[PDB]
């Protein structure tokens, strides 16, 4: 999971 | 917005999708090319293909379950682009790049018809 | 295999299929959660969710146009889920995240029930 | 375009  | 993401989600997307296409689950289409016949998800088809998405927007041949090719095609040049439409992945070789890049110009995927070109313009 | 890949065609089938979500084009089934209704494709549903891929591998529910979700579902934690679904982005917040995992779980939607997991764990 |  990222911070898009 | 404020959302998290998750990199792999697409691919893992595209993956069950193409399981589901080698199991023939929830396939509501068959492309025909020349003898050959092609069971495929109508919504994937429009997902990659400008030709798939404007025969599917229309309000009669949405309802098809079967689409002829033009005779033109070549059936083993719509199974590799068919195969990329699935996984990301495109068989290109000096004995297929032509019927390859014919196929894709028809299909409307631009950007196979773009590596074709650059692969010929190299040789 | 000595094939080549294309990096954003998974990310672009999901933009695609979420523009025909977005259109109501070609959404074969009904997602009933307490009051509210929620129109997706079953193939998507299937790709994301262990839950929509048990339910529509099954030989008479694969048919069926309408799924009621158990009452206990929350409406707007199932439409987080399915927004995710089509665009690899959770809207997770503080005062959502007891509701969207609870979905999760039930969904069987294991990346989401483990950022979940995480997320509550720091608080 | 990449080799996978
Ligand atoms: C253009 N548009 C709004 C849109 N929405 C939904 C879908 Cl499924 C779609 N697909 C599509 C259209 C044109 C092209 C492609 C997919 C691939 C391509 O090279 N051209 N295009
Ligand atoms: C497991 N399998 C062969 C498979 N094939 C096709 C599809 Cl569409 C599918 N989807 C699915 C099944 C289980 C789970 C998910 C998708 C997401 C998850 O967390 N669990 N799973
Ligand atoms: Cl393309
Ligand atoms: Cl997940």
């Amino acid at each position: 999971w990222v911070i898009p | 917005d404020s959302c998290i993401q998750f990199t792999r989600h697409a691919s893992d997307v595209l993956l069950n999708l193409n399981r589901l296409r080698s199991r023939d689950i929830l396939t509501d289409v068959v492309i025909v090319v020349s003898r050959e016949q092609f069971r495929a998800h109508k919504t994937v088809l429009m997902a990659c293909s400008g030709l798939f998405y404007s025969i599917f927007t229309d309000q009669l041949k949405c309802n098809l379950s079967v689409i002829n090719l033009d005779p033109e095609i070549n059936p083993e040049g719509f199974c590799i682009l068919l195969d990329f439409m699935y996984t990301s992945r495109l068989n290109l070789r000096e004995g297929n790049i032509m019927a390859v890049m014919a196929t894709a110009m028809y299909l409307q995927m631009e950007h196979v018809v773009d590596t074709c070109r650059k692969f010929i313009k190299a040789s």
